[PDB]
């Protein structure tokens, strides 16, 4: 037997767009504590999905805006960087997530923008990579959000282009895919980062299109469900990663765009609604956006047009007059 | 007084590494309600265990206290700062501030180094894949180095990483983060030793034989034999790959239905191709 | 690769019987060892209790891989693996157990059996011996009966289920499972 899952026929099979409103609407009401602090870490993030796939749904209205304009702004810290809560340090996953949060409201001006730039130029080194903060963490998600956060403030060029497409580039294996460091694993996770970095900074054309799409479409299993690596249960995160890649690459016809579909709609909940990883397992607010993003990428009406590179409803990106060319 | 039961846990968890320092692993035990006069905290023999109705109260307090030191709401003791540290991560090692205060604390000459790598090794036990508990280990091994072959004392470290990346792996099926963890040891740690690189081959022979399905694995094993090529131009590197095509040719006639022996053929297949 | 359970059961009209079992918990964690090791023993009963006699299943659902072999009789043996493990590797052992298992046990011992009054101490060493399927003794007899038998297979435990049984209300209404696997598996699904 090959590693994979199993759709009931009792399985939902149609999309539940009133009950994931609902479920993101209502999330963070129950007063857990435990619940709270145990994803403090990452809440910058957290509201990140919750705004985008509300936005999706144009549900966006629904979310207290200023709460969170108020939340973000007491998150900057005197360095520049923005950290996932109060209190906590600056990184890059949530200065990303900051400004994303930031564009979909149209208030990018409620952080210090200049301060914000002069934080990411710190974090490159004299190869070309990023780190996460100024501890010096090496990996190709900090390249991707490093150039994400300047496109998304149109200071792209401040940082040094040239030699951080070197660095990505290096990361390369045999495959044609990515990883973390030169010499990692493939990952279908830091592909994503750096295929959508690659497409920022306008290198697709030195991307194997064919080899890496090949690594990519391996990894769909009978199921229709996509993981992130070789002998991996599928998942619906790495659905959206491996999904998005491919429309970056310019290979997404390749897949079967029905069976993965059936996929996702199979880890719904029709009682409380929310996308789970796999049929049968707890949702959350975090795969409930690459649910939605998902069904979205495979043309699906009731959804609005997601980016793939960013994540984000095509006509916020449009708004800011970011959209990087993708491989015909 | 729910302040008052936090103080004491926080003591009896310090006072636990009293007790015995070599503690294997810590875990979690389902108790729904307190048990009289009894410390939620309990170690039998090495193993160390934490009652489930501790983690509603205790969480939310040392987290709390925490993030008053960072907005300097609040001033803790030095001591006090390596205490609060230790339990949030023992808890909840993706707390990347909580690993930051004690990177500041050991770079001050508070904190000794190694006490967190004592610490990340029982946070590896609970969360084999909190990728911070790794972020962090890397940072601390590197400041190590710097206070053609690699000190006896850095030898008996990079042994050491081989066990904890190996233990981890072994409580989650392909750890990325592991197996990632312990490539950039060699990378850094080991400057891609021609010595310690075979070394390790034979290590991982074993594994990989009660292990397939594990790209993180079969992966090491590719990182292996690049490395082995790229310090040459003593052993023979031909007679390296004869071996290991017939290896997995060998797990494939055995155990079919495995991508990943598959994968790790072509990638074996690719490095025999490229050296004429 | 490795053996999660190894339970000798036998199943009369009323319900099944536990007879003789081997269990290697040493790869979970340690707090753990105590609850699965009696959902191996919950799981091991409901397996024989809908199989009916002269057939062999197989349920795949996570991590385990319930292997289960009810022969003509009326006792029975369930073998519980990972994924990773070969399926019909796992009914080599099974089926040599069953037969080594009534050369020792008489079949008036049989309905009325127990791990305490069951004198076969096989399962234990069985259980270590057969953990990598490379050392195993090939019994052609028994492998080319194996081969020209096709094995039913479950996608999950609810599978088995009625169409109005959920899984949850056999958990929670078990003599087996103890108070703190009652609470363990109520934690563990509804987290992940
Ligand atoms: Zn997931």
């Amino acid at each position: 037997p090959q590693k994979d899952v199993i759709i009931k026929s009792d399985a939902p099979d149609t999309l539940l767009l009133e009950k994931h409103a609902d479920y993101i609407a209502s999330y963070g009401s129950k007063k857990d504590d435990y619940e709270y602090c145990m994803s403090e870490y990452l809440r910058m993030s957290g509201i990140y999905w919750g705004l985008t796939v509300m936005d999706l749904m144009g549900q966006l209205h629904r979310m207290n805006r200023e709460e969170i304009l108020a939340f973000i702004k007491s998150c900057q810290h005197e360095c520049g960087g923005i950290s996932a809560s109060i209190g906590h340090d600056p990184h890059l996953l949530y200065t990303l997530s900051a400004v994303q949060i930031l564009t979909l409201y149209d208030s990018i001006n409620v952080i210090d923008v200049n301060k914000v730039v002069e934080y990411v130029k710190g974090l490159q080194k004299e190869d070309g990579s990023f780190a996460g903060d100024i501890w010096g963490e090496i990996d190709t998600r900090f390249s991707f959000c490093a150039v994400a956060t300047l496109a998304l403030l149109g200071k792209l060029d401040a940082i040094n282009v040239e030699k951080a497409i070197e660095f990505v580039l290096s990361c390369m294996n045999f495959d044609g895919g990515f990883g973390c460091r030169p010499g990692s694993e493939s990952h279908a996770g830091q592909i994503y980062c750096c295929t959508g970095f690659l497409a920022i900074t306008s290198q697709l054309h030195q991307v194997n299109s064919d080899l890496l799409g090949w690594w990519l479409c391996e990894r769909q299993l009978p199921s229709g469900g996509l993981n992130g690596r070789p002998e991996k249960l599928p998942d619906v995160c790495y659905s959206w990663w491996v999904l998005a890649s491919l429309k970056i690459i310019g290979r997404l016809h390749w897949i079967d765009r029905e069976k993965l579909r059936n996929f996702i709609l199979a880890c719904q909940d029709e009682e409380t609604g929310g996308f789970a990883d796999r049929p049968g397992d707890m949702v959350d607010p975090f795969h409930t956006l690459f649910g939605i993003a998902g069904l979205s990428l495979l043309g699906e009406e009731q959804i609005k047009p997601v980016n793939p590179v960013f994540c984000m409803p095509e006509e916020v990106l449009q708004r800011v007059n970011v959209q990087p060319e993708l491989v015909s | 007084e729910v302040a008052v039961l936090v103080q004491r846990v926080v003591k009896d968890i310090t006072n636990a590494f009293r007790r015995n320092p070599h503690i294997d692993e810590i875990g979690l035990i389902p108790c729904p309600e307190a048990r009289y006069n009894r410390s939620p905290i309990v170690l039998v023999e090495n193993k160390l265990g934490v009652e489930s109705w501790c983690v509603k109260f205790l969480l939310p307090y040392v987290h709390n206290k925490l993030l008053l030191y960072r907005t300097r709401k609040q001033w803790l003791n030095r001591d006090e700062l390596i205490d609060v540290t230790c339990t949030l991560l023992l808890l909840n090692p993706d707390f990347t501030t909580a690993w930051n205060v004690r990177k500041e604390l050991i770079l001050s000459g508070t904190l000794n180094p190694i006490k967190d790598l004592h610490l990340g090794k029982l946070a590896l036990t609970k969360f084999p894949k909190s990728p911070e508990t790794w972020i962090h280990r890397r940072w601390v091994l590197q400041q190590l180095i710097q206070e053609t072959i690699p000190t006896e004392r850095a030898q008996r470290l990079i042994q050491e990483e081989m066990e904890v990346c190996g233990e981890a792996a072994g409580r989650y099926p392909s750890n990325y983060n592991a197996w990632s963890h312990r490539i950039w040891v060699l990378q850094h740690l080991a400057k891609l030793d021609v010595k310690i690189l075979l070394d390790e081959l034979s290590s991982t022979k074993h594994w990989a034989s009660m292990h397939v399905s594990d790209h993180s694995g079969f992966h090491y094993r590719q990182f292996l034999l690049k490395s082995l090529i790229s310090q040459t131009v003593r052993i023979n590197l031909p007679h390296l790959l004869e071996e290991e095509v017939e290896f997995s040719t060998d797990l494939i006639d055995s155990y079919p239905g495995h991508e990943t022996l598959w994968c790790h053929r072509r990638h074996i297949f690719y490095l025999q191709h490229h050296l004429n | 690769m490795k053996l999660y359970s190894l339970s000798v059961l036998y199943k009369g009209e009323a319900k099944v019987v536990l007879l003789k079992a081997a269990y290697d918990v040493s790869s979970f964690s340690f707090f753990q060892r105590s609850s699965v090791q009696e959902f191996m023993t919950f799981t091991s009963q409901l397996i024989v209790e809908r199989s009916s006699k002269g057939t062999r299943a197989s349920v795949k659902e996570q991590d385990y891989l319930c292997h289960v072999y009810v022969r003509n009789d009326s006792l029975a043996g369930v073998v519980i693996a990972d994924n990773e493990y070969p399926s019909r590797v796992a009914f080599t052992l099974l089926e040599k157990v069953l037969d080594e298992f009534s050369k020792q046990v008489d079949r008036i011992d049989w309905p009325v059996g127990s791990p305490a009054t069951i004198h076969y101490p096989a399962l234990d060493g069985h259980l270590s011996r057969y953990q990598n399927p490379r050392e195993a003794d090939p019994m052609t007899k028994v492998q080319a009966e194996l081969d020209e038998t096709k094995i039913i297979l479950h996608n999950t435990m609810e599978s088995l289920l009625e169409r109005g049984e959920k899984l949850d209300d056999l958990v929670s209404k078990s003599e087996v499972l103890g108070t703190q696997s009652k609470a363990f598996y109520k934690t563990a699904r509804k987290q992940n």
